[PDB]
């Protein structure tokens, strides 16, 4: 399940993982209030702002 | 996941 | 769901995670045919053996 | 995730 990145986010620590924009993603869920999720990319996984992504060909 | 919020949209 | 480590598992790169034998983690995910997930621990994230972990 | 098997276990 395809996101891609909206905006910048560098990672703070936490197991929270950069992004850049424009970089593709897959997301494996949300936390409880759904302000995070776990991201995988080619090449690190952590936790990014769920309002920092959308889907790929929405 | 982190407790703390994340930011904001810019 | 807290888990915990059943063996050692050495990370080789490859988004892999190192943990020790009665380490906790949290599952976070697991890939296609099930062989690895998405742990986090103390150190970090990766994946590591679906079957070297087991709820705690 | 990686596309290898996993070390059985030990």
């Amino acid at each position: 399940n395809l996101f891609v990145a909206l905006y910048d986010f560098v990672a703070s620590g936490d197991n929270t993982l950069s992004i850049t924009k424009g970089e593709k993603l897959r997301v494996l869920g949300y936390n409880h209030n759904g302000e995070w999720c776990e991201a995988q990319t080619k090449n690190g996984q952590g936790w990014v702002p769920s309002q920092y992504i959308t889907p790929v060909n929405s | 996941a982190p407790s703390y919020s994340p930011p904001p949209p810019p």
